[PDB]
């Protein structure tokens, strides 16, 4: 259970609060994990389309 | 029940449908005759699943009826919070 | 109640800040730190303050 | 090998709940039809065992 | 989730004893579970002279 | 009890309240009517934890009083010393 949510301590310890940009939920532009471009065949409960 | 009046499938067929141990769908068929079918199905649909809501009417003797099931009004809940009966328990009233 | 104090604290916080302050920035190596880029840095002068 | 040090390392019964769920050959068909009774999003399902 | 959301009522970080950084040490410190109080309990060590 | 007479809330309502594992509440409010609220609340606790104190009133067939728990005076002291009980026996006398 806690190291992927040890995980959580793994994708968002190794960067950055100080500066963000454009306005997407969060500081999104972001990259290949934590922005708003990924909804998806996700095709299970109810966010994301 | 009567009359329709029995399902033979056929493509009557009827849509409810009143049975219990329908050792009926085969059983033969043998096969079904010359007719259009397509629904057909929607009417053993509807109707088996009423053979199924009106086939029971009783095992409410032993249950155990519905709870609050959850945390929401519950149209007081000014004066008590709300938490729902996840059924563990053997529901029997034995 | 602690409960109406909390609710105005998140109300005003959620504009009070348009940039990000500077003392979450203890991230940095020695160098990142160190380079006359940051601009904590003229402010780390006595080490007990 | 250089992302996980010790977010650490393993042993017998966890990976255990690792190497006979994804690999050989024996699975089912009619919790098939439970699965759907299971799908997704709340549903009053959500009060029985 | 970028600053301890700590309501100014009850301290701010530059005006607290337990601040940042020591926060920063424990969620990003990464030892052990025995390394890791001895070396806390070294950290709450004053630096009055 | 009578007269105030019964407790509908309503907003009366009454502060005794001598009823015992009530599936009252919920139960039907349905909901609470058009009148001020406030308490209501704590004259609701209040009576509530008392019809439950009340409510034990028997069970006491079964005790095993209470004692001492931890040690103190105990006006005597001084021919004998004082130890409580930790109220860790099951109390059912049989």
């Amino acid at each position: 259970l806690q190291h992927v949510r040890a995980l959580r301590q793994t994708i968002t310890d190794f960067t950055i609060q100080g500066e963000g940009h454009n306005g997407e939920t969060s500081e999104a532009l972001n990259n290949i994990l934590t922005d708003d471009t990924f909804i998806a065949p996700i095709l299970w409960d109810c966010d994301a389309l | 029940s009567n009359p329709t009046t029995f399902s033979v499938e056929a493509i009557a067929a009827y849509t409810p449908v009143a049975l219990i141990r329908l050792l009926n769908a085969s059983g033969p068929l043998q096969p079904g005759h010359r007719v259009d079918i397509a629904d057909a199905r929607s009417i053993y649909t509807v109707g088996a699943a009423a053979s199924a809501a009106r086939a029971r009417a009783n095992h409410n003797a032993n249950t155990i009826r519905r709870t609050a099931m959850f945390a929401e009004t519950d149209p007081m809940t000014w004066l008590r919070p709300t938490v729902g009966l996840r059924r563990t328990f053997n529901p029997r009233i034995i | 109640t602690l409960d109406v104090q909390m609710g105005r604290f998140m109300e005003t916080w959620a504009d009070m800040m348009p940039h990000h302050p500077h003392w979450v920035n203890e991230h940095l190596t020695i160098l990142q730190f160190i380079a006359p880029s940051n601009p904590r840095l003229r402010f780390e002068l006595n080490p007990a303050f | 090998t250089q992302l996980g040090l010790g977010r650490h390392t393993m042993t017998p019964a966890t990976i255990k709940a690792v190497k006979d769920t994804f690999e050989d050959r024996a699975y089912p068909t009619i919790f098939y039809m439970l699965e759907a009774v299971i799908h997704g999003n709340e549903r009053n399902f959500c009060a029985l065992l | 989730k970028m600053v301890p959301p700590i309501p100014p009522f009850l301290g701010a970080n530059h005006h607290a004893t337990i601040r940042q950084p020591v926060a920063y040490h424990v969620t990003h410190s990464k030892s052990d579970f025995n390394t890791l109080t001895y070396s806390l309990l070294g950290g709450y060590f004053k630096f009055t002279p």
